DNA sequence: CCGAGGTCAATGACCTCG
DNA sequence: CCGAGGTCATTGACCTCG
C-alpha cells in the first residue's frame, strides 16, 4: 500500500489509515506527549516521502486531514 | 543554494563542496568511522532529499563525487590538540 | 496477518569554537 | 563569517505482543 500523507510504503493502516512507518511514529509522539508545532509560510507546506520533515506542524496537519486522532492514545507502556 | 549530493537547501561548503547540513555530517561521520556501506538494490541509486536516507553506500559515492574531500577530515594538524584534553 | 506497543542506530538541526 | 568538529533531540527501520 501506500502512505496516504506521503506517497512512501506502508506496512499497512496505522491510526486509522494507510501510513508508513514514518508516519505513523510521527504521529504517535505527536499525540503521546502531545505537541504543537508552529510552521514559517501558511500550512501551504508541501509534504511528501522527500520534504515531509521541513515542516512537522503541516505534517501533523495533513496527518489529521486523511485519519488517525486519539486511537494512537494507548497511553504509555500499555 | 543547493546541495550538491542531494539536491536541498545547501548551508554552505563543507569539506570543499556545496552541500546541505546532512550530507556534511554523513560524510564526517563516514570518514572519521572509515565506513563501508553495501547497496541493496544496484548500486546505481540517484539522490534526493528520500532516497539519500535510504542509501548509504550511494550517498557516500556521490559525496565523493562531487568534490567532498576526506583528508580534510580531521587532518593531521595542530587542533590535535584537543587530543590532549583528558 | 493485522494493528497496537517499543527499541535504538542513524540522521540532521543547531551550537561552539579556530 | 564561514566552516570544522562536534552535541543531542527527532526520525523511522524493524521487532514483540494480543
Ligand atoms: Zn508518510
Ligand atoms: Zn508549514
Ligand atoms: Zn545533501
Ligand atoms: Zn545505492
Amino acid at each position: 500500500h501506500i502512505c496516504a500523507i506521503c506517497g512512501d510504503r506502508s506496512s499497512g493502516k496505522h491510526y486509522g489509515v494507510y501510513s508508513c512507518e514514518g508516519c505513523k511514529g510521527f504521529f504517535k509522539r505527536t499525540v503521546r506527549k502531545d505537541l504543537t508545532y508552529t510552521c514559517r509560510d501558511n500550512k501551504d507546506c508541501l509534504i511528501d516521502k522527500r520534504q515531509r520533515n521541513r515542516c512537522q506542524y503541516c505534517r501533523y496537519q495533513k496527518c489529521l486531514a486523511m485519519g488517525m486522532k486519539r486511537e494512537a492514545v494507548q497511553a504509555a507502556a500499555a | 543554494e543547493l546541495c550538491l549530493v542531494c539536491g536541498d537547501r545547501a548551508s554552505g561548503y563543507h569539506y570543499n563542496a556545496l552541500t546541505c547540513e546532512g550530507c556534511k555530517g554523513f560524510f564526517r561521520r563516514s570518514v572519521t568511522k572509515s565506513a563501508v556501506y553495501c547497496c541493496k538494490f544496484g548500486r546505481a541509486c540517484e539522490m534526493d532529499m528520500y532516497m539519500r536516507r535510504k542509501c548509504q553506500e550511494c550517498r557516500l559515492k556521490k559525496c565523493l563525487a562531487v568534490g567532498m574531500r576526506p583528508e580534510c577530515v580531521v587532518p593531521e594538524n595542530q587542533c590535535a590538540m584537543k587530543r590532549r584534553e583528558k
